């Protein structure tokens, strides 16, 4: 029925949905360095005649800091950027300083919350890797769910084929990871969560913020990750 | 535009022990020229407690008709007539319902509400109600409370006329308001000396000097 | 109040990309020079004026629009599509950019999809025009999503249609040469061979204002 | 079966979703009330079956005003709402009109409350006070009939403690000859012993018009009688 | 109009007169200026006489409810604190009104002054009014907070006398309330006090 | 009116103010009161104007600031801190007069002890010194002759005697009674003197 | 700010003065006031210039709005009737003097909008501050039914009698020609006789005494 | 939300059925302190602090632990921490844990009530001061009741670990006593790990943590304690 | 209003413009808290906004200026132009019509390969004077006119701009009485920028 209503298991029904609904979305992982946090993508194809060169729909932009790589429906993903974008800058025209970003998912997260409470309105079939940094506490890596019950994390993996490529995460990932092996680390699990053995350069963007104590925060073209994906072929970080 | 205006008039309280005397004027003056010599400014409410007031009959009218809105719609609620110490709250918040724009009507509650008990309630134009055991109310409060105070309180050394039976003091209230309308000129002719006995109330009336 | 499904997809949604599939065939192709548009128009008879129905519109001086879909719809989403484009001039002295346009427009189809009591949009847009960053043509999908395509179709049986333009297409193709490898894609795609001015065009005219080619313009490139 | 709305009517002239909280009532903790010439005495038991309660929180006696206080059944989570606006309202009444409110018109006010056409509140409460003209005991309902009771019974042993008022209450009864009153009806629908804990009676005399809590130590000289 | 407040060992001597003015014409002389606005704590009306005898009475429909909702005693700070902020929305309306609140909270005796502008300060020896300022010069010369009663209510009393002496605005009856550690005792009318006299002529 | 004399060190910020309540143009309600607004998270605001004024903002203020506290768990910067208060000033300006004027001061490991000024309307600014009200007038230039860099702490403190002293002296109404609010190396003390 | 508005046989021609002012001072000695409300339509007006742009800007896009509308291009009296539901609302608000008139479906006309509300057909008129001396000039030289190159040297001489005869004028002259084909933003008689030239006086380079230099080199 | 045609609540019991598929949490009172306790689960090598999802803050002397929804705390907590600061606005005192228990059982029954809005399907524990010093740990339901408690446990199984509180509850106990009894609460979670119990130790008006330092040197001695 | 005075100034040289400001941020008319109130702000890499009234305003119009800026600067991958820009603050201070607004800004930049020098002008209402040479507003703006006209080539070097301003606003500032101490000028270059702070007269 609608979302007011529960289940006598407990559990809800359109936001137990949205949970699913998700899954059959491209993936996206996330992965904090000791440099700064990078993201990774999918583009889904549905056919050739994309642009695939200016734009891509997986990772947007909320602030000079703070950058989201979204999952999921990709109307709706639009409504929450439009709605993150201004509790990132209403933050900066009430207290004149940048927002932290655990204080950003707390403000986003009630937007879901309180849809999957009243108004009769279906949920937001979207959750994200939101991360940025902060001086409160560095490089954070944040993780939204449609029912908003956020957490932080250090490398998370939804989308499609999430259980097999969080399990690459578990091992291969260290305490310690500069920038460069971050990325090679954060390229294969991108590559086997589709079941192939090479990205075809012509899917996969990748993010990375890197404060050199102004948040450059670069994004990558269609030539930078060559050299990316050229150094996979050497020094395999394998599926294992 | 001025909204505020002066109709003059009186009216005069007294107690005692089982008795409660109001009486008024009913000169209904405009701005200088006398236009009614009957406008009575005294209405009953219920069957022992009656209202005076003396403003602009324009807050007068209204607020006589709008307490007795409230009196009746109290009196079917509840199966009992109110008392004096209910009604005098009433008109506490009435007057104050309209702070901004207060009503021009200074106004006087008198009534019994035990076997004896006369009281008297007076108060200002804003809603400050205190008890009383005399006051006078209107055009002619500044000569008529002098004399009720030379009465009931007392200045001298030796305390006269301790008793104060409800015949004498009914030719008194005429003595004071006939006293009004020769040194004031807004004190009306045609008096009502409405006095509250155990029983009920009377509708004794006495025609003064048409001046 | 258009719903989930236990499938993880809605279903309103799905119904409603089932009527721009079963309409008059949209097709956009961008070029190096220019983007340019082409519709068929489905004449019943002679009484129907052509300068009347149409589905080429503008938006400005620059933003060229196409309906796929619903006919009763080619106005409401068309007077908020201008309204836009007057409410970012009026701040914004320059020209409203198409990546900016088409963000909104999409906003207010996505509206329309999670409000109670509502039915989404059946059509699909197809917005192009010369923009300072080059030539933009953008499809919106019912959803509320869009794409930033190069050379698409959106009507009925499109699943063939593009199979034209993912064999017969270059990266580098003129505006001029561009024209007739979209008829191609209208009359040698499916039925309606009979193209006698009944196909409207709509070009970005090499950065100049957005130009509706008129009938007799046409008939210089219906003769191959 | 007429379920889906609120306020269906039946073919035999009878209200659905109201008789539906009729039922509701008769699950709450039993209570009683003896309107006496002298004054209004109330009882209740305290289901504190766990121990680890800190006994007091938990209340089935609340105050109304000063001058009423009532007892509580059904919905405990809906019952606060009704007494906080009973108490409101109450108060309301008090700096308009500087006397204390008259039972006849509070409870009249505490049941259009249940007249929100939300849901009716599945609630019966046993409104007492002695306001003037002597005390009155009233008894309310979710369906709004107010019914002026001497003696009555409200909780999920309330048919039990019905018959027993039937066959005990005395119009010349005192406070102490009903206090005994109030126990032995208790006495006999209770699934324990009357201690000096799980009942919970308070009484306003007709005296000082006030209510007075019977605590701890008052409640045993009173329990200990043997009825 | 003058009003006093002492806070004592004891409780707080709270005295006050009953001369309600009008321009140059003495309206009443019983007018209570002690208003209780709960058994433990008792409000002190000044200036305007139904500006604030409103919102004196109205601070007992919100203290009783609270009373009742919490059934516990209210706090003199959150009385106050009442009092502050519901005369802001009436700051500029031309409101003119000083209300000196006292009692016993689960902490000492505490006390406050509110004003219209919300002056919400808290102190030992306050008083407002009309002639306030002379009562508020008495009490400096002669105060040393270890006054037993029975001498220190001598004291209400030449406060409001020298006060209501040199002033014009205040007169009539001279009320004194003393509070308890629970309630409040009463003294009610003097009316006429020669504390400096032997009937022999008038001083200066 | 009162004097809020405040002073930003290197390593210290101290805030001085007058302990007096005026009421009205004659007496005075009480000696020794309270016009700071004490912030868990190493803020301390001074409020200065009206009684009623400066009393109803320095709670608005506080709790507004407190819940922000509480609604993450870090605490807010004292740069953020007073341009958020400079906000609320200017956004209650258009419909309410609020004659209030505050100094706002505090410390956080990102920019060393900070120190902002105000006045009734919003101009808030970071400075080294600064007063206001009337008193401002005899006590803005002494502070431009004392003030070394790198003052100690317990210069500051010297600087006050020499400031409070000239205010005894030359002043309308002279202010006797002082409160001084140090707040040196994550500790507020308040060594309020007289004189 | 003398602004003349008149009409030709076929064509309205418009002109005005560049030099705005705050009353002591000149603001710039070129600020065309002409204005673009449409391909057909063209405004001018005198007043605050601040309201101006906000009357001019709101009405070129309302009435684009309505051309992309219907397929016409839009009429004269359409607009005019739109600013006085706005200025009337804004009577002691907006301020402004609004002369406006391009060709059409009818003739050209030319209106004239007053600050309180009042607007009317008018075949030749002058708003501004030195508008007096403007239709001075040009109530004694208006034949009817002129040319173009009658109405240009009427206006040309109607606007430099504003501009010698009044302070709050000078600067150069822009007209404008609103015939049915296109416009025309001719600016003649740019008052070239050169009194007296002036002297820039290019500073030395040794210092301007400065005690910071935080030169950055961000891309 | 409507009725049941027996008087239940399917709209409110389904919801306080939501309450039980959550993490446990249990709390325990004591004379001057009350320390807390929960049981919470992580994923190994990833989130670090668990963004604190249990012993939320709401002033200066209120922790509160939630058990349920972790989602619809966020809502429950905002409405609160808001709540909590509005009262020291309005009364210049810090609020009461007998206010603030009594406005987030406001909040949920004004939830069940209204219709067209989901229940808060959220069961908590509040511990606080009271106005004098004193200290009593509430809890709530999602029905809207609450009463005081002098130990109590909600979430998954939450019936097996109140029973045995039930039993071994002293009336005072020390701070590592009292900590050990909230210790001995791992009846929920195998094989009590050291990374899955979290007490914090409220005291004096001031919470603070507990560092899993002093929590090895006490969960280590129940397992050699069954023998 | 004739409170809390300052002026701000914009240059346009050959390909490079460049702003200054006074810094004295005065309490009343006849007074001096501050001597570290810049006027000018960095809006964008290409645009530099310079305001100058009250301080109500300059604050709160900054910070209205750059949650309108930055909101709309992340909606496309490139920066924003001056020409977009500058008709915003005509819109912005037009919203605002009947409300306290005081202050006169200044918006410079490059209008964009290329570069261009762009100044406008503003009024408290919005009116946009536009300007392809010197710019100047603020509460001494008449003793700046006149300067800025015997002291004003068309174009000029990066340096000897510099220059120019220098003397063009510590000419002024001297001769002014509430516009105080202080001069940080900002000559900008396409590749470099420049933040001097002068070394004006301290009275």
């Amino acid at each position: 029925s609608r979302t007011t209503t529960f289940s006598p298991e407990g559990r809800l029904y359109q936001v137990e949905y949205a949970l699913e609904a998700i899954n059959n979305a491209s993936i996206t992982i996330g992965l904090i360095t000791k440099d700064g946090v990078i993201l990774g993508a999918d583009k889904v194809f549905i056919s050739k005649l994309i642009d695939k060169a200016n734009n891509y729909e997986k990772i947007y932009k909320i602030d000079k800091h703070i950058f989201c790589g979204v999952a999921g429906l990709n109307a709706d993903a639009n409504i929450l950027i439009n709605q993150s974008r201004l509790y990132a800058q209403r933050y900066l025209y009430n207290y004149n300083e940048v927002q932290p970003v655990s204080q950003l998912v707390v403000q986003i997260c009630d937007i879901k919350q309180s849809y999957t409470q009243y108004g009769g309105l279906r949920p937001y079939g979207v959750s994200f890797l939101i991360g940025g940094y902060d001086t409160k506490d560095g490089y954070q890596l944040y993780h939204t769910d449609p029912s908003g019950n956020y957490s932080g994390w250090f490398a998370t993996a939804i989308g499609t084929n999430n259980l097999t490529a969080s399990s690459v995460l578990k091992q291969e990932w260290k305490n310690d990871m500069t920038l460069e092996e971050g990325l090679l680390l954060a390229l294969k699990t991108l590559a086997k969560s589709t079941d192939t053995e090479i990205p075809k350069s012509e899917k996969i963007e990748l993010a990375y913020l890197t404060n050199k104590d102004g948040e450059v925060y670069q994004k990558y073209l269609t030539e930078k990750e060559i050299e990316e994906l050229i150094k996979l072929y050497t020094q395999k970080y394998i599926k294992e | 535009w001025y909204p505020y205006i002066d109709n003059g008039g009186t009216v005069i309280g007294l107690t005692g022990k089982d008795y409660v005397i109001l009486a008024a004027d009913t000169r209904l003056s405009l701005s200088y020229s006398i236009y009614t010599r009957f406008c009575p400014k005294i209405s009953k409410l219920t069957d022992k407690c009656i209202i005076g007031s003396s403003g602009m009959q324009s807050d007068i009218k209204t607020l006589h008709s709008l307490l007795q809105k409230k009196i009746q719609l109290f009196v079917l609620e509840h199966s009992h007539y109110p008392d004096i110490h209910v009604i005098a709250r009433l008109l506490c918040v009435i007057l104050y319902s309209r702070r901004f724009f207060p009503y021009y009507a200074f106004n006087i509650l008198a009534g019994v509400d035990e076997n004896n008990k006369g009281v008297l309630y007076n108060y200002d134009s804003v809603g400050s109600y205190c008890e009383a055991t005399h006051s006078c109310v209107g055009s002619g409060s500044q000569l008529i409370l002098p004399i009720l105070d030379n009465r009931v309180e007392q200045k001298n050394q030796l305390i006269k006329n301790t008793n104060f039976n409800l015949g004498d003091d009914i030719n008194f209230v005429k003595d004071a308001i006939t006293s009004a309308t020769e040194r004031d000129i807004y004190t009306g002719d045609k008096t009502l000396i409405y006095v509250i006995d155990k029983m009920g109330i009377n509708v004794n009336t006495l025609d003064l000097k048409q001046d | 109040l258009t719903t989930f499904s236990p499938t993880g997809k809605l279903v309103q949604i799905e119904y409603a990309l089932n009527r721009v599939s079963s309409s008059s065939p949209a097709l956009g192709i961008r070029a190096k020079n220019g983007v340019i548009i082409a519709t068929e128009k489905k004449s019943p008879n002679e009484l129907i004026e052509e300068n009347s129905i149409f589905k080429i519109q503008q938006i400005s001086e620059h933003i060229g629009i196409v309906y796929a879909g619903m006919p009763g719809d080619f106005r409401v989403l068309l007077k908020r599509a201008r309204k836009e484009a007057i409410r970012y001039s009026l701040q914004y002295g320059s020209e409203i950019l198409v990546k900016e346009l088409v963000k909104i427009i999409a906003s207010i189809v996505q509206e329309f999809t999670q409000t109670g009591g509502v039915r989404p949009f059946g059509l699909s847009l197809l917005i192009c025009g010369v923009d300072v960053y080059g030539y933009h043509l953008y499809q919106i999908d019912p959803s509320g999503c869009y794409f930033n395509w190069m050379a698409t179709c959106v009507g009925k049986d499109y699943q063939n249609n593009m199979s034209f333009l993912e064999k017969r297409y270059n990266k580098d193709i003129e505006i001029e040469d561009a024209i007739h490898t979209a008829i191609l894609t209208l009359k040698e795609s499916y039925e309606g061979v009979l193209n006698e001015k009944n196909i409207e065009i709509g070009v970005a005219y090499d950065n100049k204002p957005f130009k509706i080619l008129t009938q007799n313009e046409i008939k210089d490139y219906l003769i191959e | 079966e007429y379920d889906r709305g609120v306020n269906t009517f039946s073919p035999e002239g009878r209200l659905f979703q109201v008789e539906y909280a009729l039922g509701a009532i008769k699950l709450g903790s039993t209570a009683v009330g003896i309107c006496v010439n002298d004054g209004v005495i109330l009882a209740s038991e305290r289901r504190i079956s766990s121990t680890l309660i800190e006994k007091d929180s938990v209340e089935k006696l609340l105050s109304i005003d000063d001058h009423i206080g009532c007892a509580m059944s059904g919905l405990m989570a809906d019952a606060r709402t009704l007494i906080d606006y009973a108490r409101v309202e109450c108060n309301h009444y008090k700096f308009i009109y500087n006397e204390n409110i008259n039972i006849k018109s509070c409870v009249e006010l505490i049941s259009e409350l249940a007249l929100d056409f939300s849901r009716p509140f599945g609630v019966a409460l046993l409104i007492g006070g002695v306001d003037k003209n002597g005390p009155c005991l009233w008894y309310t309902e979710p369906s709004g009939t107010n019914t002026r009771f001497s003696a009555a019974s409200i909780g999920s042993a309330q048919e039990g403690a019905e018959l027993l008022l039937q066959e005990n209450y005395k119009k010349d009864m005192t406070f102490e000859q009903a206090e005994i009153l109030a126990l032995t009806v208790l006495r006999q629908v209770m699934e324990d012993k009357l201690s000096t804990s799980n009942v919970e009676i308070c009484a306003i005399k007709k005296s000082d018009q006030t209510f007075y809590k019977y605590n701890t130590d008052d409640i045993s000289r009173i329990i200990d009688v043997l009825p | 109009t003058t009003t006093l407040a002492f806070k004592f060992k004891d409780g707080i001597i709270v005295a006050v007169d009953s001369r309600a003015s009008m321009g140059s014409f003495i309206s009443s002389q019983n007018v209570e200026k002690i208003i209780e606005i709960n058994k433990n704590i008792l409000g002190t009306m000044a200036g305007g006489a139904a500006d604030c005898l409103y919102w004196e009475k109205y601070l007992g429909k919100i203290i009783k409810i609270y009373e009742l909702r919490n059934n516990e005693k209210i706090s003199v700070r959150a009385a106050s604190t009442i009092l502050s902020n519901i005369l802001y929305q009436y700051k500029g309306y031309g409101l003119c009104c000083g209300i000196i609140l006292s009692g016993y909270d689960h902490t000492g005796f505490n006390m406050f002054y509110v004003d219209d502008s919300g002056k919400k300060v808290e102190g030992n020896l306050f008083s407002c009014g009309s002639g306030s300022t002379y009562a508020y010069s008495i009490l400096d010369s002669a105060y040393d907070y270890n006054l037993n009663l029975d001498q220190a209510v001598e004291l209400a009393r030449n406060a409001i006398y020298h006060a209501t002496f040199r002033d014009g605005g205040s007169g009539g009856k001279v009320r004194v309330f003393h509070i308890h550690k629970n309630g409040y005792d009463k003294i009610i009318e003097g009316e006429d006090v020669f504390d400096l006299h032997y009937h022999y002529t008038n001083p200066e | 009116m009162d004097t809020l004399i405040g002073l930003r060190g290197n390593n210290f910020v101290v805030l001085a103010a007058d302990t007096y309540s005026i009421n009205s143009i004659i007496k005075l309600k009480n000696d020794d009161n309270t016009k700071f607004y004490d912030i868990h998270g190493n803020k301390c605001l001074l409020l200065g104007g009206s009684i009623g004024d400066r009393l109803q903002f320095g709670e608005f203020i506080r709790k507004n600031v407190h819940l922000y506290q509480y609604q993450n768990n870090t605490d807010m910067f004292v740069k953020s801190f007073a341009f958020f208060t400079r906000k609320n000033l200017a956004y209650y300006l258009r419909r309410n007069p609020f004659e209030v004027n505050c100094l706002i001061a505090g410390y956080d490991k990102k920019d060393g002890y900070q120190l902002y000024w105000c006045d009734y309307l919003s101009n808030m600014d970071s400075v080294n010194k600064g007063a206001h009200g009337y008193g401002a007038y005899l006590v803005s230039a002494i502070l431009d002759k004392y003030y070394h860099e790198n003052l100690t702490v317990d210069e500051a403190l010297d600087i006050f005697k020499l400031c409070f002293e000239e205010l005894k002296k030359r002043f309308l109404l002279t202010q006797i009674n002082y409160e001084l609010r140090i707040m040196y190396d994550n500790k507020v003390e308040t060594q309020y003197v007289t004189v | 700010t003398t602004i003349c508005g008149l009409v030709c046989q076929n064509a309205v021609i418009l002109g005005a003065d560049t030099r705005a002012t705050e009353g002591p001072i000149v603001a710039d000695k070129n600020c065309s006031k002409l204005h673009y409300i449409s391909k057909n339509i063209w405004c001018a007006g005198a007043g605050v210039a601040g309201d101006l742009e906000h009357t001019t800007l709101w009405l070129q896009h309302n009435v684009e709005l309505h051309r992309l509308n219907t397929n016409t291009q839009p009429r004269v009296s359409m607009c005019v009737s739109r600013l006085t539901q706005e200025l009337f609302k804004y009577q002691g608000y907006k301020v402004c003097a609004i002369v406006l008139g391009g060709v059409d479906v009818n003739g050209p006309q030319l209106y004239g909008i007053h600050p309180h509300g009042s607007s009317c057909l008018l075949p030749f008129t002058a708003l501004g501050s030195g508008s007096l001396n403007a239709m001075a000039v040009l109530e004694a030289k208006y034949r009817d039914n002129m040319t173009i190159e009658e109405g240009k040297n009427l206006v040309c001489e109607a606007i430099c009698a504003g501009i010698f005869n009044d302070l709050g004028s000078g600067g150069n002259v822009d007209i404008c020609v609103i015939t049915k084909d296109s416009y025309q933003h001719i600016r003649p008689y740019k008052e070239p006789n050169m009194r007296l030239y002036h002297l820039p006086h290019p500073t030395i380079y040794p210092k301007g005494t400065t005690p910071i230099l935080s030169e950055k080199i961000e891309y | 939300t409507v009725f049941s045609p027996d008087g239940h609540l399917l709209q409110v019991e389904h919801a306080l059925e939501a309450v039980k598929k959550g993490g446990c949490a249990v709390a325990i009172k004591s004379s001057n302190f009350a320390v807390l306790a929960v049981e919470k689960k992580n994923i190994p090598k990833l989130q670090n602090p668990k963004t604190t999802e249990k012993l939320i803050k709401l002033d200066e002397h209120n922790c509160l632990a939630f058990a349920g929804l972790n989602a619809d705390a966020r809502v429950l907590v905002n409405k609160t921490r808001l709540e909590c600061q509005r009262y020291y606005l309005n009364m210049d005192e810090p609020a009461p844990v007998d206010y603030i228990a009594k406005y987030v059982a406001k909040v949920q029954q004004k939830f069940t009530h209204r219709g067209g809005v989901r229940p808060f399907g959220i069961a908590t524990l509040i511990a606080g001061f009271k106005n004098n010093k004193e200290i009593c740990i509430y809890q709530t339901e999602p029905s809207g009741i609450y009463a005081a408690w002098k130990a109590q446990a909600i979430g998954k199984n939450a019936k097996i670990v109140q029973e045995f509180l039930e039993k071994n509850y002293q009336e005072n106990m020390e701070q590592k006593d009292c900590i050990f009894l909230a210790l001995k609460a791992i009846f929920e979670v195998v094989e009590l790990s050291s990374k899955n119990v979290e007490v914090a130790l409220l005291t004096e008006k001031d919470l603070t943590f507990i560092e899993e330092q002093e929590i090895n040197s006490m969960v280590e001695l129940i397992d050699q304690e069954r023998t | 209003y004739n409170y809390n005075g300052g002026c701000v100034l914009g240059m346009s040289g050959s390909n490079c413009v460049a702003i200054a400001c006074d810094l004295r941020l005065g309490a009343n008319t006849f007074t001096t808290v501050s001597t570290k109130f810049s006027k000018i702000f960095k809006m964008n890499n290409n645009v530099y906004v310079g305001l100058s009234g009250l301080a109500t305003d300059i604050q709160t119009l900054y910070e209205i200026l750059r949650y309108r800026v930055n909101l709309y600067e992340v909606r496309q991958d490139a920066e924003m132009d001056v020409e977009c820009f500058a008709n915003m603050l005509s819109s912005i201070l037009y919203s605002n019509r009947f409300s306290p607004y005081f202050v006169n800004p200044i918006v410079v930049g490059f209008k964009l390969v290329n570069y261009e020098p762009y100044l406008t002008a503003y009024d408290l209402i919005g009116a946009k004077c536009e300007t392809r040479d010197f710019v100047v507003n603020g509460v001494t703006s008449e003793q700046l006119f006149g300067m800025c006209e015997s002291l004003y080539v068309k174009d000029q070097d990066e340096n000897g701009l510099f220059e120019t301003i220098s003397q063009c606003l510590l000419s002024a500032l001297d001769r002014d009485c509430i516009s105080g101490w202080g001069a940080e000028v900002l000559v900008l270059t396409p590749e470099k920028i420049i933040k001097k702070k002068l070394k004006a007269r301290m009275d």
